RNA sequence: UAAUUGCGAUAACGAACGAGACCUUAACCUACUAAAUAGUGGUGCUAGCAUUUGCUGGUUAUCCACUUCUUAGAGGGACUA
């Protein structure tokens, strides 16, 4: 059936618990799966001058937002596919499911 | 025991194969040779005037032998160098595309390389066999 | 199957992965023999793992190294570390502990970086200067 | 000796290197003695190396540079005046050529010539600035052996670099006659003249 | 007869935490150490060398706390502070089985005779018993502080009725379990400090348990009654019965006190010489093991060596 | 799957488990989890029962018996020494110490195999 | 069809703009924050405020007009966006709510010390570990100055600042100029229930249970 | 410098005061009992406390310690 | 002591902020969980050079196996032992 679930949050613990209950639901349903592949964490950096005007010591400041991405490959029939996409809703965790 | 291009040092292999191609004399040297510089980042033409095209040909043939498939843009980046921009800092500059494209076409016409799927030029089986034979000769020359 | 081990050596960003298996004595780096490693002023730096213990240790095994990352000299250092660690790991797994300890002792007595990676890492650059420590020129008038 | 055959063939000279470690596979570290009993334990020639390039950490502690091999210390001091900062491959090539030229010009061991140059041109007394009541006075002091080795290397390489600048002679040649003249104490050496001048100034300022 | 120092074995760079020997192979010695490794040694019975390492076993990611050998010596077991047990092929290194399930540091492992099954006492106050293939067939609870050692009691008769194990923890309480049905049967009270070690006699009737207070307490579990206590006057870390004689060796913090039991007196009380360590403290034996014939006593110390003693 | 089929049932040494004909070519008989026929008999030279082990192929070595038995040593200064049933090397652990003929000194090798006293002193 | 970097930055700026809009219009309703939950076919916006009846209005009329406002501005389809109101707990432990209440007291005409001591007493009574309110500006004189009012203990450096201190800043538009209100509240780490229950340097030794010495060897049997 | 602060020193003294016979002169076992017998928020702080505790046990073994 | 960091002394005792702790990052893990968006080995198919068997490559739907190298999650590790 070849579905892939991609999770792309910034919250590591919510991401990991979403991955964990998806994979334990899959092994409970005895579905063959490729495990959660964890992509490299992508760090979004913005470096700015601290001052609103332009005087004083030239102090700089780097802000960063970390994006954590995982994906799970599943071979499961369509009814469990809809039940999976209807369960595991978490705030701040972006989930998408694609087929073939 | 069998040899390959990887068993021979790069410089003397390239010199031997360039001399072989010059002695064979069917590479179709383009004609604007002795006019051009080989790079926008260069300032003088190649000093080995009557050669240097056989040198570039042996170099790109060995490069394609080692790789999977190589194109003209990869070749331009490979042979480009640091340009002296006068009073401003130095910078990497790609080499001339016409020279590399014409030497790729010349190697195709003599049968060393061929058009590859997934683009670029890959070495042909005839190119593999005669580059290997040149490697055998240049490793035997020291005996 | 064939007895074999895999090891690695490191220096800065250069990593060399060595497959040491039972064989007849070929030492290859990036598919080319060990005698063609690029800075020939530094060729003895990858010769010295072979030379300190003798080539009779390498007669019955063959080693293939792939090195990536870093630059020229750091790749040379990673190659020598991967080769020495591969020989020690092979003598650990398939030969006895006396031979392993003698190899380790010889390598350690010559150069600790033959087996233990150099831990020096780049310091991050800080704002207000071109480097980690150096600052822009200060003027007063 | 018997050669051993490998699937990747190894040349006969580097197979010879299995018996003894020699600098650039040519110069034996054995039978090299430091003539000065003060500068032994600070000139390191007991541990052989094949190449004068060891990525070693001698800067963390106060006296590890004494355990650094002396050929690599000369090599390190060659990498100077800004344009040559870094470039240890160029420095080791220059050192290799220098040792070859030394052995050609005199049939001695070039490592022995290098250690004789260092022992001969270490300055044995120096002077230091004092307060002196608003005017600079200089008071003669003694020199520690580590400083003698350091300053000998600096004088030798600075003399070679200055005499190679704007000259048809190469840096390896200039370092070769610099080390040869310092090993003889011939007073045509920059380092010998500088050492003599410093000792004379200190003797005046006792 | 008297014990005399014969030689030392040097392959470790951590505390030699345990020693094991085999009847099947009288020239094999297995030592587990604090450097995350095991070493199998071949003994030679000669001058100062006396033995060489023939294999290192690596793969434990923390301190390996103890080790046992099977009777044939082909299989070895290791318990380590990485909360796992490992079964090794003594010939080729080669971990066959990893036993997981303990939640804290596993401190003791013991195969039973007949290689039927494995007991392991850990720091999560449990004694887990396992199959060879690696499944936890049962777990034993009710032991209120963390377990220091577990041992199996050797049957004098050839498999008379059942198999029993003994255990000591840090709750000043030693226990004896019948694990044919996974119950506790004997519960020996009487210790006043953390019990470090316990040993069952080859006869199967004597239990010696001892710890930090220095009181080596003897028990007759055939009648299930306490008999008496010996005093070492200092902390003792390992105990072992001689397989032929009526001797009990104790690795105290100052020496190794060995006692014969037929007059109940101290016979030798060996102390090695170190040439150093005099300012703070001499290294002391933390493990010891007799040979199968009871002629050589091996002792692993805290200066990362193993010293041997031969009886005359 | 291969067309050829064996007409003969595959039989384990116990014989409890068989593969019914026709048997597809290359089918692998599964050995009985039931004990070895020899274990069921209980026959052994030691006189004990072999360790109860699952059935295996005869070519595969049988697990040996391991009972602490007391056997006389090579020197034999001691009649009974505790050893496992399989082991044939029993050790009194006591040097024979028999005055060598050729030397003033004795032979210290312990548990000397009879007739094996040291040749050089 | 957007990259993940741009999508996550875009919904971050959507959250920031929505929070600014809600704090601009719901200031007199005790608006204490907002939370966004994306869901297949629906995204829900949870407003956390104190006066939920004023946020809702009659039959949720203000809720309907706020949904229509955020819908019209952010181009959502009908039914895809839904707003809920929720009464926040521990109102004393909300720096934004306390700062807004102080702002409205100062606008109504309360004295600065009376308003600041009222807010610090309310926050300390609500179970905070510490409170600190700063009022800056032209106070009774043309020359500006700053007044500080504290109670309890507050920490200033390290990761516990992100863990435990909540801060808020407000601009009060008085007829002589702007006053600045800064409110910092350090909550009790023990009542957290999400994350660390203590400060990093707090060490708790458990009391050993004492047992009587036995002085007699005995065997229990089964 | 390696001077240990009063949180480490006070925790070590309290641990020794109420757990002296349980804990030993070995850092590894002292660490393994300190993490379960006390609630310390950092592995680093637990290691520092267990190390100073082991140091004080050596001091106690060499005669009594004031405080 | 880097540190009002501590040992202590002591008309002060007990505390609070700062320092430290903390958090992020860089170094180690042939130990765990895995990976056709990371790799490696082998088997298919195939090229060249050799000649028993070898060497260097190409081709992922050609499949299998593994996780050393790579990426994370969870942990371990240093506490001046
Ligand atoms: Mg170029
Ligand atoms: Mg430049
Ligand atoms: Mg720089
Ligand atoms: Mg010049
Ligand atoms: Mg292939
Ligand atoms: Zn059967
Ligand atoms: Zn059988
Ligand atoms: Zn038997
Ligand atoms: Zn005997
Ligand atoms: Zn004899
Ligand atoms: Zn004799």
């Amino acid at each position: 059936i070849k579905i892939r679930i991609t999770l792309t949050s910034t919250k590591v613990k919510q991401l990991e618990n979403v991955s964990s209950n998806i994979v334990k639901n899959a092994e409970q349903h005895n579905l063959v799966k490729k495990g959660p592949v964890r992509l490299p964490t992508k760090v979004l950096k913005i470096s700015t001058r601290k001052t609103p005007n332009g005087e004083g010591s030239k102090t700089w400041e780097t802000y960063e937002m970390r994006i954590h991405k995982r994906y799970i490959d599943l071979e499961a029939p369509v009814q469990i596919v809809k039940r999976i996409t209807q369960i595991t809703i978490e705030p701040g965790v972006d989930v998408e499911v694609v087929v073939a | 025991p069998g040899v390959s291009v990887r068993d021979v040092a790069a410089q003397d292999f390239i010199n031997a194969y360039a001399s072989f191609l010059q002695r064979q004399g069917k590479l179709e040297v383009p004609g604007y040779v002795d006019i051009v510089k080989t790079s926008s980042g260069n300032e003088m033409p190649p000093q080995d005037a009557e050669g240097w095209f056989y040198k570039r040909a042996a170099s790109v043939a060995r490069h394609i032998y080692m790789r999977k498939q190589v194109g003209v843009g990869k070749l331009n980046k490979l042979y480009g160098g640091a340009k002296s921009r006068g009073v401003r800092p130095y910078k990497h500059i790609d080499a001339s595309g016409s020279i590399n494209r014409k030497v790729l076409q010349a190697l195709e016409k003599i049968g060393i390389v061929e058009i590859s799927p997934k683009g670029g030029r890959r070495i042909s089986e005839n190119g593999q066999r005669d580059l290997d034979r040149i490697a055998a000769q240049t490793l035997e020359e020291d005996e | 199957a064939v007895p074999s081990v895999q090891t690695f050596g490191k220096k800065k960003s250069a990593t060399a992965v060595a497959h040491v298996k039972a064989g007849k004595g070929l030492i290859k780096v990036n598919g080319s023999p060990i005698t063609l490693v690029e800075p020939e002023i530094l060729r003895f730096k990858v010769y010295e793992p072979l030379l300190l213990v003798g080539l009779d240790k390498f007669s019955n095994i063959d080693i293939r190294v792939r090195v990536t990352g870093g630059g020229h000299v750091s790749q040379v250092y990673a190659i020598r570390q991967a080769i020495a660690k591969g020989l020690v790991a092979y003598h650990q797994k398939y030969v006895d502990e006396q031979s392993k300890n003698e190899l380790k002792k010889a390598f350690t007595s010559y150069d600790r970086t033959l087996l233990i990676a150099d831990s020096r890492r780049p310091e991050p650059k800080k704002f207000g200067g071109k480097g980690a420590r150096s600052r822009f020129q200060k003027s007063y008038r | 000796f018997t050669p051993v055959v490998l699937a990747t063939p190894i040349p006969e000279e580097v197979q010879q290197a299995q018996t003894e470690i020699k600098l650039f596979n040519k110069w034996s570290f054995e039978e090299v003695e430091v003539k000065d009993a003060s500068l032994v334990d600070y000139v390191q020639v007991r541990q052989p190396i094949f190449v004068a390039h060891t990525a070693g950490r001698y800067a963390n502690k106060r006296f590890r540079k004494a355990q650094c091999p002396i050929i690599e210390r000369l090599t390190n001091s060659l990498m100077m005046n800004g344009r040559n900062n870094g470039k240890k491959l160029k420095a080791v090539r220059i050192i290799k050529h220098t040792l070859d030229i030394i052995n050609v010009l005199t049939d001695q061991n070039p490592i022995q010539v290098v250690v004789d140059a260092i022992t001969n041109t270490g300055p044995r007394e120096d002077t230091t600035r004092v307060g002196g009541g608003g005017a600079a006075r200089r008071q003669a002091v003694d020199v520690s052996p580590l400083r003698r080795v350091n300053q000998a290397i600096a004088l030798l390489t600075i003399g070679a670099r200055e005499a190679a600048f704007r000259n048809i002679k190469t840096i390896a040649e200039t370092l070769a006659e610099e080390l040869i003249n310092a090993a003889k104490g011939s007073s045509t050496s920059y380092a010998i003249k500088k050492k003599d001048e410093l000792e004379r100034v200190a003797k005046s300022n006792r | 007869e008297v014990l005399v120092l014969r030689g030392t074995l040097e392959g470790h760079n951590g505390w030699v935490t345990s020693l094991a020997t085999s009847a099947g192979q009288p020239n094999l010695l297995l030592s587990a150490s604090r450097d995350k490794t095991l070493i199998s040694w071949k003994l030679t019975g000669d001058d100062q060398k006396f033995g060489v390492p023939v294999r290192s076993f690596k793969g434990h990611s923390h301190i390996v706390q103890d080790c046992t050998l099977t009777a044939d010596g082909a299989y070895a077991l290791s318990a380590s502070w990485d909360k796992t047990l490992r079964l090794w092929d003594v010939a080729t290194g080669e971990t066959y089985q990893r036993f997981v399930g303990h939640k804290s540091d596993v401190m003791s492992v013991d195969i039973d005779k007949k290689a039927s099954m494995i007991i392991s006492g850990s720091r999560d106050k449990t004694i887990k018993v396992w199959t060879i293939k690696g499944q936890c067939l049962a777990t034993l609870l009710g032991h209120n502080d963390w377990v220091s050692q577990v041992r199996v009691v050797p049957n004098e008769k050839a498999d008379d009725d059942s198999v029993t194990i003994i255990s000591a923890g840090n709750d000043k309480m030693v226990k004896a379990w019948n694990l044919n049905q996974f119950q506790i049967e004997a519960d020996f009270i009487g210790h006043n400090s953390n019990i470090n070690t316990l040993t069952a006699s080859p006869d199967g009737t004597l239990i010696a348990s001892a710890g930090k207070d220095g009181e080596i307490m003897l028990w007759n579990l055939a009648a299930k009654k306490a008999m008496y206590t010996l005093s070492a006057q200092d902390e003792v870390f390992s105990l072992a019965f001689s397989p032929n004689r009526y001797w009990l060796a104790a690795a105290t913090a100052t020496g190794i006190k060995v006692f014969s039991l037929d007059p109940q007196y101290l016979v030798d009380d060996l102390r090695p010489e170190f040439a150093g360590y005099s300012k703070a403290a001499e290294p002391h034996a933390v493990s010891l093991a007799w040979s199968a014939d009871g002629q050589t006593l091996f002792a692993g110390y805290t200066d990362n060596v193993i010293r041997v003693w031969q009886v005359m | 799957p291969c067309l050829e089929s064996d007409s003969n049932d595959l039989v384990c040494p116990c014989g409890n488990t068989v593969v019914p004909a026709p048997v597809r070519c290359g089918t692998k008989l599964p050995t009985c989890n039931h004990p070895c026929i020899k274990v069921v008999r209980g026959e052994s030279t030691c006189g004990h029962k072999p360790m109860p082990h699952t059935c295996h192929s005869l070519d595969v070595s049988c697990p040996p018996c391991t009972e602490t038995v007391f056997k006389p040593c090579k020197c034999g200064k001691k009649t009974k020494v505790r050893t496992v049933c399989f082991q044939t090397d029993v050790s009194c652990g006591i040097k024979c110490g028999i005055p060598l003929s050729y030397c003033y000194h004795t032979c210290q090798k312990t548990c000397h195999l009879p007739g094996n006293c040291q040749k050089v002193c | 069809l957007i990259s993940k970097k741009r999508k996550l930055v875009a919904d971050g700026v959507f959250y920031a703009e929505l929070n600014e809009f809600f704090t601009r219009e719901l200031a007199e309703e005790g608006y204490s924050g907002v939370e966004v939950r994306v869901t297949p076919t629906k995204t829900e916006v949870i407003i956390r405020a104190t006066r939920t009846q004023d946020v809702l209005g009659e039959n949720g009329r203000r809720i309907n007009e706020l949904t229509l406002l955020v819908q019209k501005r952010f181009k959502y389809a009908p039914g895809t966006i839904v707003l809920y109101a929720e009464r926040v707990q521990d109102r004393g432990l909300s720096a934004v709510a306390q700062a807004e209440s102080m702002k409205f007291k100062l606008l109504n005409g309360l004295a600065i010390r009376r308003a600041a001591y009222g807010v610090v007493r309310y926050v300390m009574e609500s179970g905070a570990k510490g409170c600190e309110v700063v009022v800056s500006g032209k106070l009774r004189a043309a020359r500006a100055k700053a007044m500080k009012f504290a109670d309890g203990f507050l920490i200033h450096s390290g990761q516990p600042v992100n863990d435990f201190i909540d801060t808020a800043t407000r601009h009060v538009l008085m007829r002589q100029g702007v006053l600045g209100i800064k409110v910092k509240i350090m909550r009790d780490p023990a009542k957290s229930r999400t994350g660390p229950k203590a400060l990093p340097d707090a060490v708790t030794i458990i009391e050993p249970k004492e047992e009587e010495p036995i002085l007699a060897p005995s065997v229990k049997d089964y | 410098g390696r001077v240990r602060t009063k949180t480490v020193k006070r925790a070590s003294k309290a641990l020794i005061e109420r757990y002296y016979p349980k804990l030993t002169l070995d850092f590894q076992t002292n660490k393994r009992l300190c993490d379960e017998i006390a609630t310390i928020q950092s592995k680093r702080l637990r290691n520092k406390i267990a190390g100073y505790t082991t140091h004080l046990m050596k001091r106690i073994q060499k005669g009594p310690v004031r405080g």
